[PDB]
């Protein structure tokens, strides 16, 4: 959880234990559960993470109706689950810090191929709790990350093909921010 | 005792008798229609009979307790029901007459034929007509099926609607209405405090608030019809005009379901159909109706009675008995329900199925009320609930908890397209068809429109108001809106508006409930209990509440909204918006005959002076004469052939009251050729001299524009 760089919202990392030294690393802001204590997490094991600001902290609770949870990553809750959010220097752990972070904003639909291509903002296209963004939401957040562009718009497909052999588009927007805390990576977790 | 008190017990005896008799009523025709034949015909009349008379003994009665006496507003609301007198204000002779006419209009309408110019032996009954008009695609055919309906049958109703909007209205009157638009207007009309009140006046000025606010959705849809249709038909529309009234999908213009074939956006991709699937499965029509069942269990509402499921009739019988198929749900009194359905293991039926249990879930709601109040509270209050139904269980996502579809099956922008295109040829393209028809109607029983215009205002309305154009000038000999079964069978129209609108408000409130997220024409309130049980505080008040308190206690408004409907379609208007650019839109003057016809204009003072007559309408029928007089010779001549035109193959239109007019020239054995205006320009020439003479005009005071 401490190698290379850290990665965004819409492509979140996934992997499946002493969890006091874990929270050993990181300088915690906030955390919270759900349908679990803490204290019974210390007495499988899933972790999915990604780079997020702690400023912003109040968009990974339960009930949020930010973007984070509408077009990047959205949890379940099916299972005991607990939310961190805390920062850290990565680098003399072996890994690195990033230098800005990176959210989807917004992602729809677009019918018929060039140059009869339109693209309708009444078609968003959501990511399910639980799951990862479509590759063609995945590739726009890459692009936009990448661009040096606070705001980065586009239309992109990704080896999506529809019924009849077609590529199937779409357009969205990606939005660049600072980093809140100084010389420090600042990540969520999501343990269940 | 006091009068209010006297009411009150006329009308529990009343109510009492009364579900006794109608129970009888239900149950004799229940066995007639389930089994056809004349013994049972015979029963039902009978039956019939016997609640007609109990039930105007009754009315008769309650003319004895005065509404001004009575503070209590259910015993108000019932004796103000019976109280009604109707046609009982008109004359003996008077009230013969009117039911003789009425039916006399209907015969009219049910057994006119039209035929082929071309073939007098083939010949269509109006099934056989409509058959042809939802599927052909020529010209032509459409063309003379058109025409021939409105001579054929319209001119044989123009006579009898004159008298029959008389004899309306004088019993209007004797109802203290100001005329018969004003009583059909009634039926919307309620009183109470705050802002629960609704005058007669009120409806006029919300359904032209809310046509306005629809407009520039059916503009775009317009536009987009007539892109397409340019292409079906070379050379017959014009881009920036009016369409063609033959032309939209079946013999009134009333829906442009059937141009989905020349309109569907991306032809590429099917709508979803899960007949295949169903049948694969060994489904069935008793699984079909259970299905529905579970589905209304899930939102909290009752099951169907142990009865229902004997008594109901949900299959066609095989045993010989000969029955009415066409879906209907029955409420027979003494909590006694049944559907008459003849279902196949189809898409079609399954969603029909939730439309007509619906219905039932409805009856059952307010079965507490008493007797008079059980209804809904509107005429477009059962319809509207219905409809909904049907759109949750269409819902892709409900197919695929169902099993009947992929549960991987993936998502298609381009068919949700397709989806929103169909609907809205269904529900937003017949919205101006409603509005104008009713709108003409009210105008002419008013007296707004006098008998010497009906027709002209006809058409001038359609053209502005729907951007429809007659391929055909028509003169006050024809009656084209009675050649509609709503019309002829003296049947209101408005509901049919104000259904659509309430339609999407309750959809619209019931998602919101639901916490649906995303495009409205995907929510499905399935497994939703707040939803059901907003619903279900609306649906038990029958019309015991005026109807502007039963909206509010579902869509949270006493108003009715065209905003829902414009959500709705929201992604296809944007769709179609980028699309259409700056084509959207049209102009009255352009028609199919317009562009080949000549103008003329007469000076009769300056020509003849003292001696000038009157351009009458015997002067009109000369004139016509002397013009196929001189396309006989023109033709003869010229072209060697020997063509028999007519007076009747002279067209005449735009006519004011100085006299000047235009006309243009038909075959006498086609209708769709229009002789060309060179030709025409010609004949006139040759034969000017005659025509000068017949008129005792010169070629100065007799005009020819173009020659
Ligand atoms: C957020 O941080 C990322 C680094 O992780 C910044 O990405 C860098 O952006 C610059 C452009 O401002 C890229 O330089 C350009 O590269 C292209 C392709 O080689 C070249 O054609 C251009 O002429 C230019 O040199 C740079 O390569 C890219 N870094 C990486 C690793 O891709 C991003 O700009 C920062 N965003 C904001 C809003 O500051
Ligand atoms: C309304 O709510 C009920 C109850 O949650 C839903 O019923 C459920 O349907 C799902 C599938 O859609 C069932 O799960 C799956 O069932 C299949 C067997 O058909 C099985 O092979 C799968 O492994 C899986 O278990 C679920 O058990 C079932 N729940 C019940 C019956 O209690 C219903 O689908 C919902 N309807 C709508 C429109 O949302
Ligand atoms: C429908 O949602 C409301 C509100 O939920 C929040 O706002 C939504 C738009 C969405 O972003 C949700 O994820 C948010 O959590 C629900 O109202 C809450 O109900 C709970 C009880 O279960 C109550 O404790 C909360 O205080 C309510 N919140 C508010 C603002 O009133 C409502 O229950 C949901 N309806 C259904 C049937 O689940
Ligand atoms: C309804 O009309 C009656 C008069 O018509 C008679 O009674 C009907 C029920 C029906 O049987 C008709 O064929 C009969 O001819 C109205 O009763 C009269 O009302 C006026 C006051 O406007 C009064 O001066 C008369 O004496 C009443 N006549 C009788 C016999 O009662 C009745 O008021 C009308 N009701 C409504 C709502 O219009
Ligand atoms: C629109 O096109 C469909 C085909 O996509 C027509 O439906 C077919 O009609 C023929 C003749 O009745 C049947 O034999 C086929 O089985 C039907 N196919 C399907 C899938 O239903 C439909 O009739 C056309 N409608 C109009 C107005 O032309
Ligand atoms: C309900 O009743 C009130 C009267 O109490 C109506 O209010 C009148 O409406 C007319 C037409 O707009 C105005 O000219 C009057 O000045 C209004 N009077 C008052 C006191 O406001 C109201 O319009 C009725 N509501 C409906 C739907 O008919
Ligand atoms: C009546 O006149 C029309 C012309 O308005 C004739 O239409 C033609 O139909 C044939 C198809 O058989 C087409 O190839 C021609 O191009 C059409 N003409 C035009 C101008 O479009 C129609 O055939 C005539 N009907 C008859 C004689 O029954
Ligand atoms: C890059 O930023 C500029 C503003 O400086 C903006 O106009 C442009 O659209 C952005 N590029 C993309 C792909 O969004
Ligand atoms: C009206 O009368 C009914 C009985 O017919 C009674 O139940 C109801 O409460 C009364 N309402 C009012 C306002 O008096
Ligand atoms: C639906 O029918 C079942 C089975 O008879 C019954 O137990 C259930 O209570 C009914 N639903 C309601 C709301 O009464
Ligand atoms: C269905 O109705 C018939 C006619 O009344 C009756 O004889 C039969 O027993 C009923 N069946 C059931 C299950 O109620
Ligand atoms: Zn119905």
């Amino acid at each position: 959880l401490f190698r290379g760089p850290v990665p965004q919202p819409y492509e979140f990392g996934r992997l499946v234990y002493n969890f006091t030294k874990l929270l050993s690393y990181f300088q915690v802001d906030a955390f919270e559960c759900k349908k679990v204590t803490p204290e019974s997490i210390a007495t499988s094991l899933t972790v999915d993470w990604f780079a997020y600001r702690v400023a912003d902290k109040s968009d990974l609770l339960p009930g949020s109706s930010s973007d984070l949870q509408r077009f990047n990553y959205k949890p379940t809750y099916a299972h005991p689950t607990c939310l961190i959010s805390a920062y850290t220097d990565l680098s003399a752990l072996g890994g690195s810090n990033p230098t800005n972070y990176t959210l989807l904003t917004n992602c729809y639909g677009c019918v018929g191929q060039p140059p009869k291509r339109t693209c309708l903002e009444e078609f968003p296209s959501f990511v399910e709790a639980g799951y990862r963004p479509k590759p063609s939401c995945a590739r726009i957040g890459m692009q936009g990350h990448a661009s040096g562009n606070e705001t980065y718009t586009a239309v992109v497909t990704n080896n999506e093909l529809d019924s009849v052999g077609d590529p199937i588009w779409r357009m969205g927007v990606a939005q660049t921010k600072e980093p809140s805390v100084t010389d420090k990576a600042e990540l969520a977790f999501f343990v269940s | 005792l006091t009068t209010e008190e006297k009411a009150r017990e006329f009308l529990d005896k009343f109510n009492s008798e009364a579900e006794n008799w109608s129970h009888e009523s239900a149950l004799a025709s229940w066995d007639y229609n389930t089994n056809i034949n004349d013994k049972n015909a015979q029963k039902m009349n009978e039956a019939d009979s016997k609640w007609s008379a109990f039930y105007k003994e009754h009315s008769k009665l309650a003319q004895g307790f005065p509404l001004q006496e009575i503070q209590n507003s259910t015993i108000k609301l019932q004796l103000q029901i019976l109280q009604q007198n109707g046609s009982s204000v008109l004359t003996a002779e008077k009230s013969k007459r009117l039911s003789t006419i009425l039916t006399t209009m209907s015969t009219i309408y049910s057994t006119g034929k039209v035929c082929n110019p071309n073939n007098p032996q083939q010949c269509f009954t109006l099934s056989g007509l409509e058959d042809i008009m939802e599927k052909s695609k020529d010209y032509h055919q459409r063309l003379w099926i058109w025409e021939g309906w409105r001579s054929e049958v319209g001119k044989q109703l123009r006579p009898l609607y004159e008298e029959y909007v008389a004899l309306k209205n004088e019993m209007a009157r004797g109802n203290n209405y100001k005329d018969y638009g004003d009583y059909w207007r009634g039926d919307y009309e309620t009183e109470g405090g705050d802002g629960y009140n609704y005058s007669r006046n009120h409806l006029i000025e919300d359904v032209d608030r809310i046509f306005l606010e629809i407009k520039p959705l059916y503009e775009q849809l317009h536009a987009y019809v007539r892109a397409k249709l340019m292409n079906a038909y070379p050379s017959r529309i014009s881009p920036t005009g009016c369409l063609p009234a033959h032309l939209l999908g079946d013999m009134w213009g009333r829906f442009w379901t059937n141009l989905y074939n020349l309109t569907v956006p991306f032809e590429k991709k099917q709508n979803i159909d899960v007949t295949d699937t169903m049948k694969k499965q060994s489904w069935d029509a008793e699984k079909i109706f259970k299905e529905a069942e579970k589905f209304y269990l899930s939102v909290g509402l009752h099951n169907m009675t142990p009865e229902f499921w004997n008594n109901s009739m949900l299959t066609e019988p095989s045993d010989g008995r000969q029955v009415v198929c066409h879906p209907t749900a029955w409420d027979l009194g003494k909590n006694d329900f049944r559907i008459k359905m003849c279902t196949k293991v189809t898409m079609d039926d399954f969603l029909t199925a939730h439309h007509e249990m619906g219905h039932i879930q409805y009856d059952m709601a307010y079965a507490k009320q008493p007797y008079l109040l059980r209804n809904g509270a509107n005429e477009g209050f059962h319809e509207a609930v219905g409809e909904i139904m049907s759109l949750s269980a269409a819902t892709p996502k409900h197919l695929k908890d169902l099993g009947l579809l992929a549960q991987n099956y993936p998502e298609d922008y381009e068919t949700e397209i397709n989806f929103l295109l169909k609907q809205a040829l269904n529900i937003v393209g017949t919205l101006p068809f409603t509005y104008m028809l009713e709108k003409w109607r009210w105008m002419v029983f008013e007296g707004k429109i006098p008998k010497e215009q009906w027709m002209e205002k006809w058409w001038e309305m359609k053209r502005e108001i729907v951007g429809v154009v007659e391929p055909l000038p028509h003169d006050e000999t024809y009656c084209d809106p009675a050649s509609l079964f709503h019309v002829a069978n003296d049947y209101s129209f408005i509901r049919y508006f104000t259904r659509t609108i309430l339609e999407f408000q309750f959809q619209e409130a019931l998602c919101q409930i639901a916490n649906h997220t995303g495009p409205l024409h995907k929510c499905d309130i399935s497994n939703s209990t707040e939803a059901g049980k907003q619903l279900k505080n609306m649906l038990e008040l029958g019309k015991s509440k005026p109807w502007t308190f039963a909206l509010e206690q579902i869509a949270r408004t006493k108003e009715m909204d065209a905003k829902p409907l414009l959500n709705y379609f929201k992604p296809l208007f944007s769709w179609l918006k980028e699309l259409n650019g700056n084509s959207v839109g049209w102009s009255a003057d352009w028609s199919p005959y317009s562009e080949q016809s000549i103008k003329v204009r007469i000076s009769l003072k300056s020509a003849l002076g003292e001696k000038a007559y009157e351009w009458n309408d015997n002067e009109m029928y000369l004139f016509r004469s002397s013009v196929a007089y001189a396309m006989r010779v023109y033709f003869l001549k010229v072209k060697n052939e020997t063509i028999p035109f007519r007076a009747e193959d002279v067209w005449v239109s735009d006519e004011k009251i100085r006299v000047s007019f235009k006309f243009f020239v038909t075959s006498p054995t086609n209708v769709s050729d229009i002789i060309p205006r060179s030709e025409v320009e010609d004949a006139i020439r040759m034969s000017r001299g005659r025509i000068n003479d017949a008129f005792r005009l010169d070629d100065k005071t007799l005009e020819f524009l173009g020659i």
